[PDB]
């Protein structure tokens, strides 16, 4: 099973950028390698064969190179057309997919804002306690949040859901679920959700006391 | 131009059978071979099978080999995959697609692929949401910004649709992609940014609509 | 100059599986010559339903 | 709905002929071709003959081609089989069938098949059975359980019907399938269980039937 | 003459089990298959045709699979209807019916009750003996019946009879009859009939002396 | 079983006309495609025309086409080639053939063959033999041996059947093969050895029979 | 075109023998090739369908073999029944025999005994002389006669004629006939056949004198 | 031998449709697969389009799929070929060809060719010619030959007749072919070489035809 | 039974454009394909059969084209007789038909006049309510009509018709009926239809209070 | 998973004919190359031939070339091995077995082997065995324990089964395997260990049972 490796996984670019993807096989391909484009909630178009033909219709900025285990996809010129996810595919045997590099808008750091919120009285009358905490508008995407309850670190019982890129103003949003039954919720005093990102000099810390 | 659209695609308990289809026009669809691939999350694109373009040779990924079933009717112009045995990790989403013509002595591959459909392995029943709100309050705000959203928890299958007072209200609207939890029910959050100055006087209303359990909840949020 | 006899002798997967658009358009003179016993034995609905004249 | 009658069938001696008719209701019968397709223990599912809707063309096994004709008559909506020169393992239930409706360029087969008819080739001459009484003693006891029955032995030709105190005992009552014997004779048994504490004083009789010959024997088992 | 040969020839199933049965045939059949289904003392019903096209009133949960020569009839939930023999068939080259799979109506294992019955006096005088040995209220079906005659195996001179499952508690019962002239009859002295079952830790052996 | 008849061959001048039948019996005529097939000592066999169960499509060896057309009565159950402006080479053995039962896609040629009908195309005109002695002598004896014989030459058409003493000598007797002249008459030779004690004596005349001219030649051979 | 070639043209061979001929195509034909045996004086018969496979009523002892361009038959044991003449036939692209291989009785060696007649003297009236060269039982069937006339080789003037092998004792006869013009035989002497054949150690010449 | 007719063919504006039939014979049309091939000054020679010999399959070439279609009527033994959307570069010679018989296996392409029919695609409106005279003079003249002609100007469609002094003068006169000019209006030139001491005293008149305008234009060149 | 598809279903055009609809099958109808024309209020006239045949009396601007599964119908030059309603049918199955489709005559843009009535005095005496709201001189067709009662939104309890194009301007009108019990009419004050239209850039809404 | 069943295989004499198949099962078969391959207790493993998935390439070992011919049915899914002229070498089990899945430029050997088949080239007529008895005395005692047993001798073909007592007797018994002798007979030997202290109380009978012949033969071991 012939693997396929992306290289690298997320690109923060421009528009009028210089962008170089590259794409690796476990074993030698020859020149059987395809690039694909994804948009987002949209199906996948053909973008170049054979390593370094152009698909007909495909502009001219695009371009392909590599032979044996190595290839590499080149846009000369990024255009705001042209944010999207890239997959490379060998079909030399059978067929493997790469995991995918998506392009994504470069603009300059934003920190979040944190919000946290409680659970509500209903939801906690309905036997479960969810409590979320919210990072708004923030870029780059990478951030940390860790969840405390008393000073103790939770693992496990929490998930994250990030959006993507705003059409607008190419920021992110993160909320964090942390979801407890009501005999954990009122077995304990403080909750808290840290947050640190790359445009913070600080952590960010908010935190409510059960009842209060 | 070449078009393609596949149908046949819903929830489905596991070890039960489904039979997707696809429909191709603008071209000569007999003339042709055809793959199917899927795309998730977890393992990103995987291609499940390939056909003949007289349906003499088959291939199947090891994965499902020995439980899918590939054909195609080229008087009907249509191809068709027979998946049973289904297990949790087939939910995906699943594209026809057309191979590319080229030279005889050329390997092969896909140049357009079709629409898609969702395929959802679960043994969740169909159930409306929970909606509880996200009350705004002092810890959640920060100058004249507050933040209060919507908690669309417990529900299945996918999607569910969530709008701010009937539609209104949509600037500063963020809706989080839902995410699959141990229990098999889905959740998710909608949050949007108001002016504090507008608190206690202004309503916010959230309305969910799930079309499959035909549920329809309008919560309202109230500050603390 | 020979032919490796260990060489693959399976079919290859990505092979052309579109159809040969200059393949051969004549029809078969040795080909099956009789009739279908399993062909259509019923009547046709969509025949002829006047006289000859 | 559509509805298919078979009459003809009995007893027949080797080297003689008869003539199947099955009648076709509840459609039109002119529209459609027919087949005739026999069943017996030792080849299982067999195809004997197809016929066209007009006649045109018929078609048959290479086992029964030249002793078999088939035919029909459309204005009576009546199909025919003249069997000649019948051979013994020509025994089986014959059915006569509907060909599908399909399209003008597919293969067709049966979608419908009749009641069947039984034919029997056999050169024995028609018999009343010998019913003998399978007697339960301390030999054929364990427990409070005893067994008994009757064997009806030597008739032909089939069927017999065979009943316990005139139908009033049914519960635990096996009646095996009949066997044809070497003489063409058919011979079958009949047992039941029943509590040893009862034996000596529960009256036992096996009614044997045979509407052919209008044969009816009462035997009463007793034990030993 | 294209053979059909189905497997396996029976299957013991419960309620609610998924079904699956094969069928092959000889040469390429392209797709033009049926299967019918058929039960005891009725005609054959048919339940699909075109390999995998649904007859019109037949039920979802039945489903047909294969192309070439291997075929599949699958049934995704068995129900107490479904109880019947299933018989695939080639209608590509005139028609040829496999032999047959019966499903049969899986229980727990049940220990044959074990009788014998020796020749009456009446067809003594007929001139013929017919010794009869029952196994009552037994499964699975497989059993083995050897005749001894004065400790002496039999062979070509019996004929066995099985019915069909019981439709109150899904037993077998079978009859197993030794045929012998008058004078093979009398010039003999013990007579006894051996059985072996799978439920059976030991054979069982029934026995009888001619007069006693 | 299967049986096919040739008829219609015979003698025709060069640019003539000939239409040669096939009856066929023992079999569905209707539904199988037939061959005509001719056998020639100059060519072997060839292949001549094929034609297709309900006539729609025919086919012609390279030599015959535009000259040969192969027809069909399937309500007569015969089967028709009508042979216009015959050449000298066309003068062979013509059999029909029926095409055998096979697969659907595969290649197809003929497994029963007809009995064949001669065609003799020839612009010579009917003759009867010239009957030559070929006497024995002292050169013609080696031990008690001697060789005598009638030699038939120039008549047209075949055949002629040579006998010896009305039958009565057939030990030793050789007829040979007719053969073909320059002048398109035929020869041929027949020699018989007989005891070489017995010439002088014993007369011995040869038969000459030729049923188209109905001629009968009885020839003695004396020596010299 | 696709040419068709047998061989051997003439093969020998005994009861019992194990008999191979082969037959080759100009062109592949796949294995579309069969096999039809012919009887002197009968129809053909079908023999062998798809260059192996056994028609239906067939002995065991044919067989065939081939694939491409190649193919053979065998005979595994020659019985007298089988003496006959074999065709080939490719059925890939319309339809063209072999010429045929004659399965010939294999005998010892017999010299032939030679007899010549003069012309009669009707035939001299007539205007024509025929001069007839008979050899009689003798085998194998090549031999060479050639006229002479006056010690003068004669070509192009000759007709010969062979029978079948004969049913007895599997021998041949063959008659050589010498046509000349009255004026051109009155216009000689001596009249020869000389007879080779691989039984005589030395050529064998009779001769008469015309008039003589 | 094979014999094919083009019709159809003429004069059609842009946008329009028209359709080209080919009559086929001296050989069974429906046993042999077709193409439409067409032949401009611009492009040479151009596939267009391809037909099996059933119509189980067709192929286009690239510039006209999606506007041509191809059929065949094999109980009429005639091709044919729809066009739609016609655009200016679709003028061109159209043939209808057949493909060569040949092994199962092999690549195929066309042996024989049809006569041809000429498609005109322009949206200029039929007009007759103007006729101007190309006058000898001494400027025209080098020892004793003159060259004089005549101008056709301006004409639509294809083709026009030039004789001079009705035919009787036929020795050194050269008819350019016609060019195309900005306008979509043919003009072409006839020049004929004279000597120059039949000036003044010989009469050359030029007789243009054009048979789709009826025109009929009678020049006398006179000298200057 | 075959199923059949047109589209588009609805198509605006203008007298000498060219005119294209399409017609799907849901299997292979070989030519057996026939076009009808039907105008409103009138009987269905065949304008082609076997998919390109035109039937005598068709001028010659229609023409038919298509095989196996997509069939198209053309008119090359639109004239105004030509507005009607065209039906697709295959017969290679028995007889079935297309949902037709209806050739619009295009103009322009034009908002509608809105007008409200509220019911009448005799017909709440009689026990009924019906509120009618009308769009008059409208195109394109498109429109929507929603009932507002002091507003709240109606469903289920109204019913829309519309006029065909009228001859001497290709205008369309609309009537609204809301039908209410006399007690659920006068459970409310306020009885509004508002109106949306793609010429409209704001919503028309026109009202009345109960009793007024 | 995959699966292959060899059949075909016997006995033949010298210079015959022999056809095995090999029926595939589980997988594509068309898709593979397959070989067949022998064992044979003088040469251990040794190939014998390779065809490719289409047939176009066939291979042969040196030993085996111009007498066998492999050959394939992909519509059967069956591979063929024709030997002819076997001589007494070629007796061995033979393998049909499938090559593995590789990369394009590697080289291919096998991965899944068949069960394998028998063949037995011999001029040994069928014949049933010669049973002598080995029986225990003093000279074959050491202690307790004693050896008595059964010689199988002379005896074609393979195989042939021992037992002791009808099978109630196992524990101690060495049947050792058959070895060919100079005359092509096999011959074996049955011994079983038993007590010294049973000998001349204890029956023992062994049971040869030989069913290429029909052979049953139970012989008592008496000491001496």
């Amino acid at each position: 099973d012939i693997q396929m490796t992306q290289s690298p996984s997320t690109l923060s670019t421009s528009v009028g950028d210089r962008v170089t993807i590259t794409c690796r096989a476990s074993q030698s391909i020859s020149n059987w390698l395809a690039w694909y484009q994804q948009k987002p909630g949209k199906a996948p178009k053909l973008l170049i064969y054979k390593a370094s033909t152009l698909e007909s219709g495909v502009p001219s900025r695009f371009s392909g190179s590599g032979s044996g285990t190595e290839f590499t996809l080149t846009i000369s010129s990024l255009q705001p057309d042209d944010f999207a996810t890239y997959y490379c595919q060998q079909y030399s045997s059978y067929w493997t997919f790469g995991q995918g590099t998506k392009l994504e808008i470069k603009r300059t750091v934003a920190a979040p804002s944190v919000f946290i919120f409680p659970p509500s009285d209903e939801q906690l009358k309905s036997g479960t306690a969810s409590v979320v905490c919210l990072l708004n508008n923030f870029y780059p995407r990478e951030a940390k949040v860790q969840w405390k309850v008393d000073n103790a670190l939770q693992s496990g019982n929490s998930q994250e859901s990030v959006t993507e890129q705003d059409s607008k103003d190419s920021t992110y949003s993160l909320s964090s679920t942390l979801t407890l039954s009501k005999a954990d919720y009122e077995k304990h005093k403080v909750y808290a959700c840290e947050v640190t990102h790359q445009g913070l000099s600080s952590p960010v810390t908010k935190s409510f006391n059960r009842g209060e | 131009q070449v078009q393609l659209v596949e149908s046949g695609g819903g929830v489905v308990q596991p070890g039960r059978s489904l039979r997707l289809s696809c429909a191709a026009s603008g071209f000569t669809f007999s003339n042709f071979g055809m793959h199917w691939i899927r795309q998730s999350p977890g393992k990103g694109l995987e291609w499940v099978a390939i056909i003949w373009y007289d349906g003499s040779n088959t291939y199947y990924a090891d994965s499902v080999k020995g439980r899918f079933t590939i054909s195609r009717d080229n008087s009907k112009n249509t191809l068709y995959l027979q998946m049973n045995s289904l297990r949790a990790e087939d939910t995906a989403v699943y594209y026809c697609a057309k191979v590319w013509f080229g030279e005889s002595e050329d390997n092969y591959s896909v140049d357009v692929w079709g629409q898609g459909t969702t395929v959802t392995v679960s043994s969740a029943s169909t159930k409306g949401p929970s909606v509880f709100p996200l009350a705004p309050s002092s810890k959640s705000t920060s100058g004249g910004t507050a933040a209060l959203g919507c908690l669309v928890k417990d529900y299945f299958p996918e999607p569910v649709t969530v709008s701010w007072n009937s539609g209104a209200l949509t600037s500063g609207v963020h809706t989080f992609p839902a995410v699959l939890q141990s229990s098999g029910l889905y959740s998710l959050s909608s949050v949007v940014t108001v002016p504090s100055s507008s608190l206690g006087t202004q309503t916010y209303i959230c309305n969910v609509n799930h079309k499959p359990s035909n549920t329809k909840v309008d919560k309202k949020v109230e500050p603390k | 100059p020979n032919a490796n006899p260990n060489a693959n002798p399976n079919a290859n997967p990505n092979a052309n599986p579109n159809a040969n658009p200059n393949a051969n358009p004549n029809a078969n003179p040795n080909a099956n010559p009789n009739a279908n016993p399993n062909a259509n034995p019923n009547a046709n609905p969509n025949a002829n339903p006047n006289a000859n004249p």
